[PDB]
């Protein structure tokens, strides 16, 4: 169960994304037309970025009972509820008890992944991820925070 | 920040940018010459040394184009263009927002702020489309007209500097349901021009409210 | 705000609903190739629909705070979380310290309604970025 | 009250707290000779910044009885520690048996800033001395 | 780990500190020019010592997990503030809970020497011990106490 997730990181986000899941050589361009350069994980070479400048970055999540999960919510088959953080599914000490797993995403959305004893394939996931939050209005709000820099 | 344009087609081609960034470019952030359309339905144009978008006798089709700190008019069409922008967000243009220039605008519900100059304009003929369109702090003028008619069923201008609306050398501005919220004289005629708009909000105006003047009419009804 | 949900029934479960959220004139299909027909809310026709068939039917709620819900979620800002029946979000005692209501959707799924005082769509959800305004500087160029 | 605080900063963390405290042009250094350079808020050079380099930046808190603090901690007379987090010193339910503050400065260290009902800088640290007067003596010389 | 304190005592903190740290012969000058000579460990010769003489004495102290600490604070990784008087840190008895360490100077200032399951090095410690008490304004106090005692 892997899941794609694109994503618009500043350059301090971009860099820490980027030295966590190693890249041996690679350029990023950003929204503004700046780049970075990264030459055996090192930063090498940077062009004139601005603050507030967005790099478009695909990160795979995969949501395993193996691996751990960041934060998810889970339901008791008594009727509680409870919350784990970093832990893998398996990781938990009765299992057997455990009825329902929701991942959380930061915005207070719970998606299902575990029903019914087994993991919820990957199109129930990606139709859970459209439903969770469908009426999710994000504020509209535009900078161009920069200016072509040189004297042409 | 290509030396020249951002997105450029010219001469009867087609190019899609539904989504993409044309910033920082040192001219025109898009650009259609000669007849080419470009479609331009969310993208992004803001920073460049010239205009956000121009139409150099081409069309250019947008639906929520941002725009912002362009060098120059934010949305220019001219020598015959088209450029069609039912939600287009301007912003923060060091010259005129908007400006027609001899040709024709849509822009139905367009929000656009902080112009350097007029809110919006059509010059030399032309007319610019406008059904909600939200006009704030301008820089000379909410709305202006050269021998050219603005229509807004409705508007929300404020925060204007000289003046609301402003109308010139002929052309109309049907500007009826305005919400409009300034100190100055609201509707203003100059050089046989006409406005018309309704009589539920007492506004203020240049001419005696329904009668001919060599300035042109005004229908307050 | 209306909330839209896929849901999976059976012939019964398919029938209960259309008969009881009042459907004029369509043709519901499974997976299996099997459909039905509803006519002026009449069964007309059914062609082949074995057990274990599942339609797929999509539903519309209205959600409103005075509007009652048949099973939502609460979470308050320590983090206990509660479940309600048949109560509208404006009823419950305590909406000091909700901080979160989802709508449990008999799937299990969670769908999120209410977010720190105000229903989702009224929340507009706040990015990041750092205040600086445009750089309208001119630098020296490497070429 | 100004408190100098010096840090070590991978190179996310520079660039986050130079861009939250604005700098405008200014070359930060590391340890294996890499370096950064800002230029009216933009990072126009970079040179070969491996991971795990700290560039050391020095840092300046103002600190006042109404400003709210990051960390701090607190020492009553009788001896309890207590730590809060976003709280500025005035607004403390018990000063009246407060004895000492210290800012807690995300490095673990401790940097005292309220000592015995007044800011560290108000407080004057008498020593100690046997009360008397010049002798004004004259003595034999062993000469 | 040994760090130079240097200090101002008055005769009888002087002569304290000189019979617990064992001083076979030595003569120590004071601010006003009286000196008391040490020899074998006991006071032979003093000049004239007036009250409030102040003698510069450099003591070392060293900071160390196996000899006792004079005035210690200890954190809990659960987050429990304990204080420990004259007992060394491996003297604890469990040093596995404990996250942080820091030396109290009679100041109520506190310098960190114990942090991540290690000792704090020599340059750092120096670093701190500068950092901990900043803006320390000390009374500023002066009195003579004392005239040329011979007739000249």
């Amino acid at each position: 169960l892997i899941i794609k997730h694109q994503m618009k990181l500043h350059l301090n986000e971009l860099v820490d994304w980027a030295w966590r899941n190693g890249v041996t050589s690679e350029k990023f361009h950003s929204n503004n037309g700046s780049y970075v350069i990264f030459d055996h994980s090192a930063v090498v070479e940077t062009y004139i970025i601005n603050k507030n400048d967005l790099f478009n970055v695909t990160e795979e999540i995969e949501i395993t009972l193996d691996k751990p999960i960041d934060y998810f919510l889970e339901k008791d088959m008594y009727g509680n509820y409870r919350e784990h953080f970093g832990i893998a599914i398996n990781d938990l000490l009765f299992l057997n008890t455990t009825v329902n797993i929701w991942l959380v995403n930061d915005d207070n959305s719970h998606i299902l992944i575990y029903k019914d004893g087994k993991l919820i394939d990957e199109y129930m996931y990606h139709q859970f991820e459209y439903e969770a939050n469908q009426n999710k209005h994000i504020y509209p709000n535009n900078k161009a925070s920069g200016t072509y820099p040189h004297k042409t | 920040r290509n030396k020249w344009h951002g997105v450029i087609a010219s001469n009867n081609s087609k190019v899609d940018f539904t989504s993409g960034n044309a910033n920082e470019n040192g001219l025109d952030g898009i650009q259609c010459t000669h007849g080419s359309t470009v479609q331009a339905r969310l993208s992004t144009t803001n920073g460049n040394k010239r205009n956000g978008v121009l139409a150099y006798a081409g069309d250019v089709y947008c639906q929520e184009i941002n725009c912002d700190g362009n060098g120059r008019r934010g949305l220019e069409a001219t020598r015959g263009g088209y450029v069609a922008a039912y939600g287009a967000k301007v912003s923060r243009s060091k010259d005129d927002n908007v400006l027609a220039y001899g040709s024709m605008i849509s822009i139905n519900e367009a929000l656009i702020e902080r112009a350097g100059r007029n809110g919006i304009e059509a010059t030399r003929g032309g007319q610019i489309f406008a059904d909600r369109i939200t006009i704030t702090g301008s820089g000379d003028f909410g709305i202006l007209a050269y021998a050219s008619k603005v229509f807004a069923e409705a508007s929300n201008i404020s925060g204007t500097k000289n003046e609301p609306v402003y109308a010139t050398r002929g052309g109309e501005v049907t500007c009826f349901g305005s919400n409009i919220s300034s100190n100055k004289t609201v509707y203003n005629v100059y050089n046989g021009s006409r406005i018309f708009t309704d009589k539920d909000h007492g506004y203020s105006t240049n001419v005696d409210p329904q009668t001919l003047s060599s300035k042109g009419l005004i229908i307050l009804g």
